[PDB]
């Protein structure tokens, strides 16, 4: 529960609560009752929505891609990375090291494409989403033998049902995730530089298990990430500039804030 | 790369407007369309990235402010939408006086001014 | 009796004295220590020199001018070629240490200015060209200091680091950096600033040559100023002492 | 067969929900946790640390460090104004990009006191006194020292301690104030005036700078998750 | 083997929870951990600083 | 349980229960047994359906809007306000200040539009409803980046399933909702006047996540509000006139009641 | 941790309730609060007024 | 997998129903209640106060 | 530890700080208080605002020149038109208050001078 | 009719799941187990035995 | 007749299980049998071999 | 739970843990602390995903 105010009165002492030195870097712990007269009011407000969990514990779309039931692109692939979008990336970048379980949710939607084939009577489409850990046999084609998914995890969804959802544990060879890395892949300070060196989360694939209709159909899969059981360390300032790449922090220089008329202007 | 992203605040600078071939690593510059004023913090440049996609673009210009409306004698001015470019103020009169009725903030030359002058009532 | 403006620090065979100092900032409230048996992963026995490694090393000085943007130092890189510390981290594969940073500036009562002295963990930096990444020489300066730039670095086919002072090369806000353990040198109040940093990382030990854990950033927020007749050369000196340093995996020297 | 009945809100995906779900990797052994310095448990912990306020954000001054310096110099007059801005941490451009402002822009309601710390960065031989005032709304911004003296003020005397803290209290009728711009939840005005005149000896610069830091108080609180306006994107990165 | 805990209600009525899976990564989110310690970020100094006393004396 | 009647008899006393003065404004607490002879009958009737909850605790449509999968209007928006309809507004206006939790329910229905495109074989449509709190980034277009809904709440519904429903807490910066306001936005008694000044509930958006078919389709979303946990204060007279606007109480003058033949007429 | 309460039956047989969510704004509606006090609207006067006595005497 | 069976009246929206539903804003902190004069608990409280009767509702 | 050259004064919603101050002179050794029941003469109940009236009011400034003789201020008159204090003493017939006076001058270590700051009761001229 | 609500991840086939399911052959009597030498309980048991390393894997 | 057992959590919170069918081949999988004995494959010799002593002496 | 390492020191004895005969077919049960100096670190790793069930228990 937030701290209640304390009632005070006038004062003519040698105690100087307001005067301090910020050279030390110590934030002054003064309350309004130190520089004025205050009443005593109980405070019932609560910092329950400001906790790390409630802050990052929401579903956010991190990618979406489109695959068809005919033509060239018969299946879709994605290299797992949370830097593809801006909103969740910027929320995560508040901290240097974060440890969290992941609740993955998938939304799949199909659409009939313009063609000229007559007599179109489709059937229900079923989709398969296969995750390959790094070092696995990646599908080279849509009718690949790798789709057996013996050891590899897979999820099968029929259109018209509730969206698929699964829970993934804290996967990392380290003791926490790293949002930032200040190093090189090689010990000789050459090669890949940045958080890309640490990244190694494998690839995710998706396909139509059946053609369904004699006409063209394009499907689109959306990936949603909700962090849970979150633990975080070392906070850092929010990204002032706009993001440009997913593999690096490269940016274009921007001003600290937005300009007003003069130093005595009450309006923007 | 394709055509640079259209933005309400600014417009593509000459001669990029008359150009249709943009190789990778090509920078294009924008300019504030009327009235719109340039924002000093943001820089109006975009670069074609390797993925044949332009860099993130944000409004590099902001609407110009019309002057204060004034104070009509024996009258009430209604300002529902601020005094920015494209707003409309309403002129009314008190009970016991007879009164244009409205004025519009529009671009007139190099700046923005009100259209109808203050009436008499 | 006592004052609180005087402080002495003794490490190894070295001592540091101060007559005008603010308090001492201690990391995140944690004092550096060794690695515990319930948190280690490597199995061979570590070496702990504890005297030669744990001492004050004094890097070069930099002149503070009326138009200086600021300087930055990578601590694992700065002490890489200096003393036994460099020889230890050279032969060994893994290392773990905490760094205490003392930055000193000297002036009169007629000189004015203000420096921010901040320790940033994992200060990943950007490049002038959006495509491509910065070169090791531009990011790491050893035996010397790297300088920020007042105006934006031009983008071309280059591997130069974006050095804008207002974006601190990370694209963030220079004012918001205070979130990291920091201090100020106000030429009217304190001659020097001292920060004690523990070992921060996501793994217990790490190779000290390919990863730089923390970066020290000295940024003048208020420019140096004086009237004609007073001293025009005002230098800044930085002394770094490693603390509780242990190493693992003895192997052939790496150059 | 246990007879059940399905209520509305079935087979729907509400992003802010809290359910259990089958684990995709069963019996996975996670890396044991280790002690890491500086653990954040609450966002307010981040909002209670000082952050330099870009007060002089005028013209091109935002493209340098001059946006952080408040230019006070000796003049042949008394009672003039140094600076002034409104108490709108979420909306005002002055506090929008400060740690407090960057945390507020993720929420919708805020409530508590504000701490402003002013540090003198002049010579050791310079002296002065300043009036730091806060005026709740109802009458406009005070135009002169006589009107600003009637509010909540502090008289700061520049000396050995170079920093003085002005604590803006909570004088709002509403329990929570809107982060966005709403004229119903008005905040007030914060101004600073020359109390006396800067006194500088010969051979000492007469033009100095002040710096300003802002931090949240112990009673601070925020109450509705939302999305920051600043973050943007035209297409998926890389 | 159920857990009964208080809910989030306004100031100035219990809920029941059972775990069905055996992985501890499939449980619900921990939304009710209200514990703070801002002394690491505010006041990280070595020597204590009393409020009423002068900082540098 | 309602109060039972009490048996009484004849009376020739000086007690005058019937005679009273209504100048005081005190409502006379007389019962039938005071002005006549009565029997004693137990009353088992109950005022259980007259409680504030049972009165306002019912679902009521407050708005509905239409969006398409092609053309111009690709998404729909609504500024949250309970004054759009007449029935729930008039039920709520019985009280000056009300505090209540809200149970929101959404009904979405699609319809094929007349066209000339041959070979139409649609797929199942999925809808997204995104709520933006005031100060958020409002969608400017249907493929906007804001649809990520990281911090912002969102609901995804596939057609053919049960209608989506969620519970919203008492959202207000005050201590109760205000059905009526007698003031101005500015302290100078100028600007917006009325309950519109207090209103600030944000905006709600809705879109098709997929085109679904090569032919035109128009969808319509209906919003239903059921108040629960209701607490109310200061009752006021019911709206005699018909409503005209949603932002104000402006009305056209109407007679107190409906006219009959004479003052001695038993019929309407 | 369940609640057992009487139902609404005619005059002249218990139900069981469990809360599944942890927000206290997701519970069912409170339909069984039969408490009245019309003395604030009827009879708001300062001096008590007995029924049988004359109002103004 | 607990074997269940769905009865009629499933996936239907009866406007006068009483069920629980997931909160859209979890762990939201509501403004604490304050004493407000004139609280209505029952509609009958409103029906028991006098109201002037328009008896002569004839013509204009 | 402490020094004695620093002093803060808090009254109403106003505060005054000082880094170089002498001691504080307290009248004739008497601290201001209210009127007692055994020493009053007027019979109606008094009003005591106690917050708005009891606060620091800052009059104008005066330039000290190499040839300035000095200045004087009548306190009941000086605050007559300033704040609620002026409105209170305006409507009312009788009044009773004690005045705390703070006079501040700022200079360097190379400036020299000396001011006498004195409170004269009944300064008939 | 017990009022229930279906969460996302319904009627889906996750290959690494752990649920009960009705037996197709009810009351089937399995052959009783017998002692068989060399039972493997953990894969690591297999990884801890020696295996000759093809070091000179050069050319043919 | 329910079974309450500990879950799989990280080092350095109970689950409930009920059987609905009557065949014992329809239960869930036994994922928590951590028992080893590599002495059959490693060290299958007849005479014990102490580590520090010479193998053939 | 996997076996934790044991801390050892220098040694000049007649114990020959490294020398062995693989002709027997007995796999040598030596640990790193036998041929070098080691620290004592508790091991919290677990062989829970290496059991026969977790290995073959997938569709
Ligand atoms: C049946 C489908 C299974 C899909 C499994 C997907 C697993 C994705 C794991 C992602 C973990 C989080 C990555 C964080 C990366 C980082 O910040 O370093
Ligand atoms: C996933 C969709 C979420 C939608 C959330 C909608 C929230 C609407 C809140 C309305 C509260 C009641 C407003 C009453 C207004 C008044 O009477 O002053």
């Amino acid at each position: 529960r937030v701290a209640d105010t304390v009632g005070t009165g006038p004062t003519n002492s040698e105690a100087i609560p307001a005067l301090t030195a910020a050279e030390t870097g110590h934030t002054s712990q003064v309350v309004p009752g130190d520089t004025m007269q205050t009443r005593h009011v109980k405070n019932y407000h609560s910092r329950s929505e400001s906790t790390v969990e409630n802050f990052l514990c929401r579903s956010a779309c991190v990618y979406f891609t489109e695959y068809k039931n005919s033509g060239s692109k018969r299946y879709a692939e994605w290299v797992v990375t949370t830097r593809q979008a801006a909103q969740l990336r910027r929320k995560l970048e508040f901290f240097t090291y974060i440890r969290f379980d992941l609740e993955l949710t998938f939304v799949i939607t199909s659409t009939q494409q313009p063609s000229t084939t007559q007599n179109q009577d489709a059937q229900i489409l079923t989709h398969q989403i296969m995750y390959v850990p790094p070092g696995g046999p990646v599908p080279d084609k849509v009718d690949s033998y790798v789709w057996q998914t013996s050891t590899n995890p897979s999820v099968f969804w029929t259109e018209g049902n509730a969206p698929p959802r699964m829970s993934i544990p804290f996967l990392s060879i380290g003791n926490a995730y790293s949002n930032f890395y200040d190093g090189w892949s090689e010990f000789s300070r050459n090669g890949v530089y940045g958080i890309n060196t640490l990244n190694n989360m494998g690839t995710l694939y998706a396909r139509h298990v059946n053609t369904g209709s004699t006409g063209p159909i394009k499907s689109t899969i959306r990936i949603y990430f909700k962090p849970k059981h979150v633990k975080a360390w070392i906070p850092r300032p929010p990204r002032l500039c706009q993001y440009e790449k997913a593999k690096n922090v490269n940016f274009q220089p921007s001003g600290v804030t937005t300009t007003r008329q003069s130093i005595t202007t009450m309006t923007n | 790369c394709e055509v640079p992203t259209r933005l309400n605040s600014a417009s593509l600078k000459q001669p990029y407007i008359t150009q249709n071939y943009f190789p990778v690593g090509t920078v294009v510059e924008y300019e504030c369309r009327p009235g719109y004023r340039r924002e000093p913090s943001l820089s109006p440049k975009l670069t074609c990235l390797q993925n044949l996609k332009w860099s993130t673009a944000v409004e590099f210009c902001k609407k110009k402010s019309c002057p204060n409306p004034g104070e009509i004698r024996n009258g009430q001015i209604d300002v529902p939408g601020g005094i920015l470019f494209g707003a409309t103020i309403s002129f009314s009169c008190n009970t016991g006086y007879k009164l244009s009725t409205s004025s519009f903030c529009l671009i007139s030359g190099s700046s923005v001014q009100w259209s109808d002058p203050l009436p008499e009532c | 009796g006592y004052s609180d403006r005087v402080r002495s620090i003794t490490l190894g065979n070295s001592t540091i004295t101060t007559q005008e100092c603010a308090n001492v900032v201690v990391g995140y409230g944690v004092w550096p220590d060794y690695l515990k048996d319930s948190e280690a992963t490597a199995e061979d026995q570590p070496t702990q020199p504890d005297v030669a490694t744990c001492r004050f090393y004094t890097l070069d000085s930099v002149q503070w001018q009326k138009t200086s943007p600021g300087w930055w130092w990578k601590l694992p890189d700065a002490l890489s070629n200096l003393g036994l510390f460099g020889q230890n981290m050279q032969y060994h594969y893994l290392g773990r240490t905490g760094y205490t940073i003392h930055v000193q500036c000297n002036a009169s009562k007629f000189h004015q200015g203000c420096l921010l002295v901040v320790c940033v963990p994992e200060a990943e930096m950007g490049c002038a060209t959006l495509d491509n990444t910065p070169s090791s020489a531009e990011l790491l300066g050893g035996d010397a200091a790297k300088e920020f730039a007042g105006e934006p670095i031009a983008s071309g086919s280059n591997k130069l680091v974006q050095r804008v002072v207002y974006n601190a090369g990370m694209g963030i806000g220079v004012g918001n950096l205070t979130i990291f353990p920091h201090q100020w040198i106000n030429l009217r109040t304190n001659n020097s600033a001292t920060i004690v940093m523990p070992y921060t990382n996501s793994v217990p030990m790490d190779n000290m040559f390919r990863h730089n854990n923390i970066t020290l950033m000295v940024i003048p927020f208020v420019p140096l100023d004086y009237c004609p007749g007073s001293t025009t050369y005002v230098p800044i000196t930085v002394t770094i002492a490693p603390m509780c340093a242990e190493y693992n995996g003895l192997r052939l020297a790496s150059h | 067969g246990l007879p059940t009945m399905n209520t509305p809100g079935s087979c729907q995906f509400l992003t802010s929900d809290d359910f259990q779900s089958p684990s995709a990797m069963p019996q996975y052994d996670v890396t044991p946790e280790m002690k890491i310095p500086g653990e954040v448990k609450n966002l307010m912990e981040i909002a209670e640390v000082d952050s330099v306020v870009p007060v002089q954000n005028v013209g091109e001054k935002v493209n340098s460090m001059e946006a952080y310096q408040i230019p006070v110099r000796s003049n042949e007059g008394s009672g003039t104004q140094v600076f002034g801005f409104p108490l709108q941490p979420g909306y005002s451009s002055v506090f929008s990009r400060t740690l407090l402002g960057e945390i507020l822009n993720y929420y919708t309601h805020w409530s508590g006191s504000i701490k402003l710390t002013f540090m003198f960065c002049g010579s050791a031989m310079a002296t002065g006194k300043f009036l730091l005032a806060y005026s709740p709304p109802g009458a406009g911004a005070p135009t002169k020292r006589v009107d600003a003296m009637l509010g909540t003020h502090v008289v700061w005397d520049v000396g050995l301690q170079s920093s003085c803290v002005l604590c803006i209290p909570w004088i709002s009728q509403t329990h929570y104030r809107y982060v966005a711009s709403d004229e119903y939840t008005a905040g007030g005005f914060i101004t600073c005036w020359y109390q006396t005149n800067i006194v500088v000896p010969a051979d000492a610069q007469s033009s100095c700078y002040i710096m300003c830091f802002v931090s949240a108080c112990n009673d601070f609180s925020v109450r509705l998750l939302k999305d920051t306006p600043f973050i943007s994107q035209n297409s998926f990165f890389q | 083997g159920a857990q009964v805990s208080t809910q989030k209600t306004g100031a100035h009525i219990h809920y029941t929870n059972i775990n069905y899976y055996k992985d501890a990564a499939s449980n619900s989110a921990t939304r009710q951990d209200f514990a703070q310690d801002p002394g690491k970020f505010t006041e990280p100094v070595k020597d204590i600083m009393i409020k009423s006393l002068p900082a540098l004396n």
